[PDB]
């Protein structure tokens, strides 16, 4: 559950970086994806990354 | 913070989610305990008694 959906459940970090077993819905899969790509980045890299990915982020947020 | 905060109530109130779509929401659930969640809308008393009456039945057989 720390790597991929396993029995339909996945692990995702909370805002304090503590693990959470959740049913791997589209919403939770986006959450897991943004943990791997956006929320793990250092503070100096976050704002540039968001601006760059903006239109992707927004389509996923609205869809999922 | 905007993404992660107050992320738990939605699965209980799909009326207040876009498209009432469960797949947008976080549902908390254990990988291992998800083998035994199958029968929906079973009364709590039927589940809890089921576990206790199992324990009694097996104990009776082994020690009485």
């Amino acid at each position: 559950t720390y790597k991929k959906p396993t029995g339909g459940i996945v692990t995702v970090r909370s805002e304090m970086g503590e693990p959470i077993h959740k049913i791997a819905t589209r919403g939770v899969m986006l959450w897991k994806e943004f943990d791997e790509t956006i929320f793990n980045l250092p503070k100096n890299k976050l704002v540039p990354t968001l601006e760059a990915k903006r239109d992707y982020i927004i389509s996923r947020l609205n869809a999922d | 913070i905007f993404f992660k905060k107050d992320s738990l109530w939605q699965s209980e109130h799909l009326e207040a989610v876009v498209d009432q779509d469960v797949q947008r929401t976080c549902i908390l659930h254990g990988p291992v305990a998800a083998q035994f969640t199958k029968v929906i809308d079973e009364p709590i008393k039927s589940i809890m008694d089921g576990i206790h009456d199992g324990h009694i039945k097996k104990l009776l057989h082994q020690y009485y």
